[PDB]
RNA sequence: CCGGCGCGCG
């Protein structure tokens, strides 16, 4: 029915955490093509907002840089896998979220205790492992915001991993139209339509 | 003080002989190498790691093709790399493999056959 | 010391009477020159003529075939070597 | 025998070549003493015995299987027919030749036997340990009936090697085969490569191969194969002669290595009617080649020192007769042309060259292209 | 000096402006 | 002919074959110095083979397509010379002639080329005959052909992007041309550089020396120092 | 500091954010730009060859370990080998910017401030 | 101790300073310079910078010191037909390596005569000269034979002017382990030889199994003998830079004799690996590059991908 | 501000409602087998990549042969 | 930063009579070498001979280095970074294109073994043992130049 | 809070 119009070419699910998107959208007169790849792109890039992990709180440690007996990780590793899991939320503030198991076991995303406004996107990520039953309570801070950054977390906010565009002229020179293609690559906290949406 | 690099025996042909004959509890697995041969070690290494496997359920030992020739044809030995199993009892029947077989491949014939 | 250069294939002509054989450094026979001489490349589009300045060495013969580039004419302490 | 098989068809290019008899890992088949042993252990020591091999080591073949994969790699279409188990590694010997795009239509499954197993009982003969053959391996159980017709129609060169000799199943399955063969119109390839129990002595090895050698119209050996069944003794006097006074002629003064290049007088005992050619090797250094026509030797090359530490000569002449049939199958002037014979037989003298360069047989292998590109980097451009 | 030079470099001419012997905008200011 | 294509600048031999004439007989290596006799025998060089380059290839590909003629099959060196000077009105002339094929072609007979899941008749005829059938105009059957491209075809139609703009013949160019640009394979095989990018080095192999004993215990192993 | 391999040393003198580096024709930011006329100066050839490498490398999943001196078995080793790997990664993973016939081992690249392209294509690698 | 690459090329300097040496004002200007005995002994690249130039030097990869207090490399013996050679490389002084014609080239090539007549570039009597294979001695075969370790470590050296290649090896000493390492996906090989020799990585000194992992320890048992290997966790060297070993094997694992147990710092599965693989382009950037200038992007900075841990003490 | 706006209002808009497998294993006439490899088909798992149409195109390939190939495949 | 000029591997660019001008210095070596041998010429003819022709072979490649630019590549990338002035000679542009020509021990004396090869084809190892002459001379001289 | 020795950077 619309004169320009636009559509997903392509939806691919690479991984739990790695979403790919290519769009299309024709016929754009000449110029404008190159304004909305480059403002989308930038938009994509620098404007998109995420929620992440930025402070966890142990209680018998005494620096970042020890171990826990019975605990396969150090603080570090556990510091590190907690700055890997993927959130999402649509809602500013610092919520706080509790890790609460007793082992032994496999404490994955799945183990965290969130509050009703945050998801996880993969209940699979790893954060420790318990080898005997030892009691591990570990208390966590969780903000949407953009860019990037009790112990701190360097939290990467950008959900967006990559952006891709190209032109192509559409034909004949009538007006010399062009066809705009956008590819979006997403960690899974959002689709690449909805990161398209939000730009 | 000082473990030794290597597992795998040299044997000659009548130590061999001697071992046969004996009373054996574990599988014998018998090495036909000679140092001039390029996949022989290849075959040295996974030997080598085969007798970490079996640190007392098997014996692997090896025979110089240089020093053991004329035994080495009698044993029916066609090329390099030639493997023996022997199994300990003495009613069953020996495997000859040739070529570079794969490490389980070695795992499955000791379990399984000998 | 500048090296010519034939700039074009073809057959090297002129008169081996009007220069001097010598022996150059390097142990090749060579003529040398004291005179204007005029040597010409029968190239293959048209002919074409050199010109070679006085007390300089000629290291082509006349008949010889040269390639471009190809060095045809030169113009121009103590130490101790054991064998 | 009495029909054909199939359908008739153009065939497709390049002319197919079918390698019969058994596919192994690596298992170089030539084995005699050496008088330079490294030490026992220390395998790190062996790759000197790489760039000063023993003399029947210098190009060493392999089984059938590595010829096609050289050949395949090549440019050519290779086809292999033997039988492997229905084991695992069955099915990971004939996934190595599907990898290497080898057609393996031609290659028979056996659910009940072990792929390179074989049974033997070990006895005690006057006092010597010895061993007899119990069941046979499916590599030497290849039966007339499981023959693949189609691929013998095909193949315009038939290829294998003296090992199926050791194996009396094989023996008359090969014979059969190369009935078939010969019938369609192809070319039988005699690659020697005497196995361990065939260096016992002359006259046996000759009667053993005897029959194969005359139903076989190309045929590779090395020098030493070649001198062993000719004479050992008489070559090895006239390699140690020394003038005691005086060389005879100027190029006598340097004391090179021996090149000798046999007369066709010293090979007539060898020769018969069939034989179109015959290729003697001393490695990749010479190519001794004979036909009836004419004879001659093309002078090669090898550098295993280029690279000391991945230099392995296994399967380099493997590299060097699978070129040999390359240039056989599109080029028919070989046979009757001395010049481009030689011109040829420089193409699997560079196949031979690179082969040396990697270690193992398989993984060495050369393309075309890069084997074409040493040919002419080695020799000067009016020899290509 | 490399932006300078290259800014100054002028406009390909004679054969390496037109592939066949020849036998542009005008701007107010 | 001559003197026209000259002119033009058509491609033209250099020097007229009419106005040519041949360099007569020249010493023959009896009456001639030592130093500048022809070697009996052809001397190995290194240099022996012409060194591949980009030129050479696109020159090829060039003469078969018929855009330009050489004087023989190989390219000589001042031919590519020529080449490297004029080369960028060649790839010109190409990019416009891309651009009146999408022009006369039209969109989706143009871009079917990187949709090969694409089944459907591409020409304008098809196009308008689709849209009197359905309603469906050339945009919406042109968004609906890339809706069936795969990620690899639209990263290789990218080269038609009117920003990067990729040469046509080098778009089209297939493997065994491009191979020439380096010469082809080279003689010694990657195979013995490549390494995974996950692997562990095995210290026992044959390229590494015998463990290194503990100094102490060696000193004790030979009876050097007492307990 | 930073360096290379290739006696090729550096002071970091600014860091922009993802947004303003300039990116490939698979839309990936650079994260280092350095300048190119380091290299005729310092006469040292050897980091284009790993540069150009190392991305053929990451894209075929492979890693090189290359002794030095490649030339004795040919002229041009290096160049073959790194020009044969780098078309091997462009055609298997489907990047024909990774190896270009008109440029070997140089890419168009655009601008992240503008999202125009930059007049000559650029030497880019890992 | 600032890395793996500096704990092994410390011992191996030669100096000609010291008691009974000569000091940088006492040197000759004839020295300092490269001899023609130095090759396969001495590095012809390798030394120090400011007034001690030319007078630390650094021994060659393969170089050995003989019983006479000389420095050996080994050649490749060619020999005549009747002669044993059992081994042929041995190891040459420098008193006797004028007298011997050493070829660097190879035997690829041929023509209508044949090989033993094609000529090649041979040393002897400290000259350069070009002669016929057939009146060649020696052959230099090995790749790293005229090299010390850090001018080993340079891709494609070759293509590298050898003033850069001195620069390159002092900067390669100053490289920081990073708090993550990784692998460079172009090296020379010799990056598994430095690992093994510097001790940071964890060797085993037993085969058997691997039975526990963790940590501060990985517990090896084979043979009826368990050991027990602790792990270097957040050291300081005397640089003020971090040492950390993590594990690199896993429970259930075979091991052999001098197999590779854990990974050290800037050390990743038995290879030396002191920086990062990332993405580049070289073009001028709005004068932020000039000079000698790098612009970054912020990735490399909140990806902690050159993230250094220092530890300093305080006594 | 407003030609920015109109150009990214479009976003918005709505609207109305055997890798291993090979061919030479497989039992396959002398015929079929040959023309799959002429076309450069080595495997199954390219065999199913290509539609019943293309399989005509290429030379030598007859309606018998692609009933032929689909039992086989069924008895696989 | 427009134009963004860079430098690739092709952009190296030798003059294409470097393959003819080496073999034919390549020829006259192996004809002197030869009779020299036969007793024809004496060690110092030879030994002027090759360093010389090799001295004229790289002095001619750096001559036409910049007329080959100027005419057949203008703006490549290698020529621009030094015919503008900015970063570079042409002595540092030929040692990269063109030959590194002949080395010197420190004795004064010249090796007589040209390094015939550029920067970017690759010295061999005899070749890269003879440049490091020259670059242990640089190194010292900066030592005494400042003193 | 003084000098020697060793190692480095520009």
């Amino acid at each position: 029915t619309r004169t320009l119009q636009w559509k997903c070419v392509e939806s691919r699910r690479d991984s739990k955490r790695l979403y790919y998107g290519r769009f299309i959208l024709s016929p754009l007169m000449k110029g404008q093509a190159d304004t909305i790849g480059i403002a989308m792109r930038r938009a994509l890039l620098g404007e998109i907002e995420g929620t992440c992990i930025t402070r966890a709180k142990f209680e018998n440690i005494p620096h970042d840089y020890s171990n826990i007996v019975g605990i396969q990780e150090s603080v570090h590793e556990i510091l590190m896998n907690l700055n890997e899991i993927v959130l999402k939320s649509n809602l500013y503030g610092t919520r706080n979220a509790l890790i609460c198991v007793q082992g032994p076991g496999y404490i994955t995303a799945r183990d965290i205790i969130l509050p009703p406004s945050v998801e996880i996107v993969d209940n699979t990520q790893h954060i420790a492992t318990l080898t005997e039953p030892i009691n591990l309570c570990i208390g966590l801070k969780i903000e949407r915001n953009r860019g990037y950054s009790s112990y701190p977390i360097d939290a990467v906010f950008m959900p967006v991993q990559n952006a891709n565009h190209s032109i192509h002229s559409y034909g004949n020179g009538n007006e010399k139209q062009e066809i705009l293609f956008i590819e979006i690559w997403t960690n899974g906290s959002l689709t690449p339509k909805e990161a398209l949406h939000e730009a | 003080f000082v473990r030794e690099d290597y597992l795998v025996r040299k044997l000659s042909a009548q130590e061999l002989q001697d071992l046969v004959k004996g009373e054996r509890k574990v599988p014998l697995i018998v090495d036909f190498y000679a140092t001039w041969c390029g996949p022989c070690i290849l075959m040295a290494q996974e030997l080598e790691m085969l007798a970490v496997e079996y640190e007392s359920n098997a014996m692997i030992v090896k025979v110089d093709t240089d020093d053991e020739y004329e035994f080495a044809r009698d044993m029916q030995v066609r090329g390099l790399p030639t493997l023996f199993f022997i199994s300990p009892d003495p009613s069953k029947d020996a495997i000859r493999t040739e070529g570079l077989i794969p490490l389980q491949m070695m795992r499955d014939i000791i379990d399984n056959d000998m | 010391a500048e090296h010519v250069r034939a700039p074009y294939n073809g057959k090297i002509k002129f008169n081996e009477d009007l220069v001097h054989p010598t022996r150059t450094r390097h142990g090749h026979p060579a003529f040398l020159c004291y005179i204007d001489l005029s040597v010409i490349i029968e190239s293959e589009d048209i002919i074409h003529s050199v010109t070679i300045p006085p007390k300089s060495f000629l290291l082509v013969q006349n008949d010889q075939y040269v390639e471009s580039e190809q060095v045809i004419a030169e113009i121009r302490e103590r130490v101790r070597k054991y064998i | 025998v009495d029909y054909d098989d199939g359908i008739d068809f153009p065939y497709d290019d390049p002319p197919l070549v079918c390698c019969f008899g058994a596919v192994q890992k690596e298992f170089v088949p030539v084995v005699r003493v050496h008088d330079n042993p490294m030490h026992p252990d220390i395998y790190s020591q062996w790759k000197m015995l790489q760039w000063d091999p023993p003399e029947f080591g210098r190009a060493p073949g392999g089984p059938p299987s590595n010829v096609a994969i050289s050949h395949v790699r090549l440019g050519g279409r290779a086809a292999f027919m033997g039988k492997v188990g229905g084991d695992d590694y069955g099915e990971e010997l004939v996934l190595m030749m599907n990898k290497e795009r080898v057609q393996t239509r031609g290659v028979k499954f056996d659910e009940g036997a072990s792929t390179a197993c074989t049974r033997v009982k070990i006895k005690f003969e006057d006092g010597k340990m010895k061993a007899e053959t119990v069941k046979e391996p499916p590599e030497d159980s290849l039966l007339a009936s499981e023959l693949n017709l189609a691929v013998l129609k095909e193949a315009r060169i038939f290829h294998f090697n003296s090992e199926v000799l050791t194996s009396p199943t094989m023996e008359s399955t090969l014979f059969k085969a190369i009935q078939w063969s010969k019938k369609f119109g192809g070319l039988i390839f005699f690659d020697l490569n005497l196995p361990l129990p065939l260096w016992r002595s002359r006259n046996e090895t000759r009667k053993l191969i005897k029959k194969s050698w005359d139903e076989a119209n190309i045929i590779e050996v090395s020098q030493q194969e070649l001198e062993f069944l000719l004479d050992e003794e008489y070559y090895e006097r006239r390699r140690n002669y020394t003038p005691q006074y005086f060389a005879e002629d100027f190029e006598q003064t340097k004391n090179r290595r021996d090149y000798y290049h046999y007369t066709p007088e010293e090979i007539k005992p060898l020769w018969h009617d069939d034989l179109k050619l015959l290729v003697v090797t001393d490695g990749t250094l010479r190519l001794h080649y004979y036909t009836p026509k004419f004879d001659g030797v093309v002078v090669g090359t090898e550098d295993v020192l280029i690279t000391p530490f991945t230099c392995d000569r296994t399967g380099s002449g493997d590299a060097v007769v699978a070129g040999i049939m390359r240039k056989l199958t599109t080029c028919p002037e070989m046979f009757e042309d001395q010049d481009v014979l030689e011109r040829q037989l420089r193409f699997a003298v560079a196949a031979g060259i690179i082969s040396q360069w990697t270690i193992g047989a398989v993984r060495g292998f050369p393309t075309e292209s890069a084997t074409q590109n040493l040919k002419e980097q080695v020799y000067v451009p009016s020899m290509w | 000096l490399i932006g300078l030079y290259v800014l100054t470099s002028g406009t390909r001419r004679g054969i390496c402006a037109n592939r066949y012997n020849p036998c542009e905008p005008f701007f107010c200011n | 002919g001559f003197e026209l294509d000259k002119k033009l600048g058509r491609p033209h031999p250099f020097i007229d074959p009419t106005k040519k004439k041949q360099i007569e007989t020249t010493l023959t290596s009896d009456e001639s110095w030592w130093n500048w006799r022809k070697p009996e025998k052809e001397q190995w060089s290194r240099w022996q083979r012409r060194r591949p380059d980009v030129e050479t290839v696109f020159l090829k590909a060039m003469a078969e397509t018929g855009q330009v003629k050489l004087y023989g099959k190989e390219p000589t060196l001042t031919e590519t010379s020529l080449y490297r000077a004029r080369r960028h009105l060649f790839k010109e002339e190409r990019l416009q002639a891309e651009r009146e094929r999408l022009a006369k072609e039209g969109p989706m007979a143009f871009y079917s080329e990187w949709v090969k899941a694409w089944k459907r008749d591409t020409s304008r005829e098809a196009v308008q005959k689709h849209f009197e059938e359905t309603g469906e105009d050339e945009n919406t059957q042109l968004i609906e052909m890339f809706s069936h491209q795969t990620d690899r075809e639209y990263r290789i139609m990218m080269g038609t992007d009117v920003r990067i703009k990729r040469d046509p013949l080098a778009m089209r160019m297939k493997e065994d041309q491009i191979k020439q640009i380096w010469g082809g394979d080279p003689v010694y095989p990657t195979i013995n550089y490549i390494q995974a990018p996950d692997a562990v080095m095995d210290f026992r192999g044959p390229d590494f020396h015998e463990p290194t004993p503990n100094m102490l215990s060696y000193l004790k192993e030979n009876c050097k120092v007492i307990s | 500091k930073v360096a290379g391999r290739h006696g090729n040393k550096g002071i970091i003198s600014k860091i922009l954010p993802r947004q303003d580096m300039p990116y490939l024709q698979d839309g990936r930011p650079v994260d280092m730009v350095f300048n190119p006329l380091g290299v005729p100066s310092r006469m040292n050839v050897g980091q284009i060859f790993e540069c150009s490498l190392g991305l053929a490398g990451s894209l075929l999943d492979r890693h090189y370990r290359i002794a030095p001196f490649d030339e004795r078995y040919e002229q041009e080793a290096s160049r073959k080998l790194v020009f044969s790997e780098l078309y091997e990664a462009s055609k298997q993973t489907a990047n024909p910017w990774v190896f270009e016939p008109e440029y070997p081992g140089k890419s168009r690249i655009f601008d992240g401030r503008t999202g125009d392209p930059f007049e000559q294509p650029v030497i880019i690698g890992k | 101790r600032t890395n793996p690459l500096t704990q092994i090329v410390h011992g191996r300097k030669l100096s000609y300073l010291g008691p009974g040496g000569l000091t940088g004002r006492t040197a000759n200007f004839r020295i300092r310079d490269i001899h023609p005995s130095h090759y396969g002994r001495i590095c012809p690249i390798d030394t120090s910078e400011g007034i001690n130039v030319g007078l630390i030097g650094s021994l060659s990869i393969h170089a050995r010191i003989g019983d006479w207090g000389s420095l050996e490399s080994p050649f490749y013996e060619l020999v005549e037909k009747s002669k044993k050679a059992q081994i042929r490389m041995l190891f040459l002084s420098p008193s006797q390596d004028e007298y011997y014609m050493i070829a660097a080239g190879n035997s690829l090539a041929l023509n209508r005569g044949i090989q033993e007549e094609q000529v090649v570039p041979a040393r002897y009597r400290q000259e350069f000269l070009t002669i016929a294979w057939e009146e060649v001695h020696l052959r230099s075969i090995f790749p790293f034979q005229y090299f010390s370790i850090g001018a080993s470590l340079i891709p494609f050296i070759e293509h590298n002017d050898a003033n850069r290649a001195l620069m390159s090896s002092n900067m390669q000493r100053q490289a920081v382990p990073l708090s993550r390492s990784e692998k460079c996906i172009v090296g020379t090989g010799l990056e598994r030889q430095v690992a093994l020799d510097s001790g940071v990585p964890a060797i085993a000194e037993h085969e058997g199994k691997i039975l526990y992992t963790d940590t501060e320890k990985i517990i090896l048992s084979g043979n009826e003998n368990t050991l027990s290997i602790p792990l270097i966790m957040y050291q300081r060297s005397n640089k003020n830079t971090c040492m950390h070993q993590k594990p690199q094997v896993r429970r259930g694992k075979c091991i052999k004799k001098g197999q590779i147990l854990a990974d050290g710092a800037a050390t990743v599965g038995g290879e030396l690996a002191l920086g990062k693989n990332v993405l580049v382009a070289y073009m001028p950037w709005e004068g932020y590059n000039f000079e000698d200038a790098v612009l970054i992007s912020e990735c490399l900075v909140y990806g902690d991908i050159y993230t250094s841990f220092h530890i300093r003490k305080y006594e | 501000s407003r030609n920015l706006i109109n150009l990214f209002i479009p976003f918005l808009h709505v609207e109305e409602e055997f890798q291993y497998i090979f061919i030479d294993q497989l039992e396959l006439p002398p015929r079929i087998y040959n023309c799959l490899k002429k076309s450069n088909i080595h495997t199954l798992l390219d065999l199913l990549n290509n539609s019943q149409e293309d399989l005509i195109k290429m030379e030598h390939f007859h309606i018998e042969d692609v009933k032929k190939l689909l039992d086989i495949l069924e008895k696989k | 930063t427009a134009t963004s000029i860079s430098l690739g591997i092709d952009d190296l660019l030798t003059i294409p009579s470097k393959g003819w001008l080496v073999q034919d210095a390549e020829q006259q070596s192996l004809i002197l070498e030869k009779h020299h041998h036969y007793g024809n010429v004496h060690a110092v003819e030879k030994l002027r001979q090759s360093i010389e022709i090799w001295y004229a072979t790289s002095e001619y490649l750096r001559q036409e280095m910049n007329p080959n630019f100027r005419m057949t590549d203008p703006f490549n990338p290698v020529h621009m970074m030094s015919f503008s002035g900015a970063r570079g000679n042409a002595s540092q542009v030929h040692q990269l294109v063109g030959m590194r020509g002949l080395m010197s021990d420190p004795q004064g004396q010249m090796i007589d073994l040209p390094i015939q090869s550029n920067l970017r084809e690759g010295l061999s190892l005899t070749e890269y043992i003879i440049s490091c002459y020259g670059a242990r001379k640089g190194v010292v001289d900066t030592a005494v130049r400042t003193s």
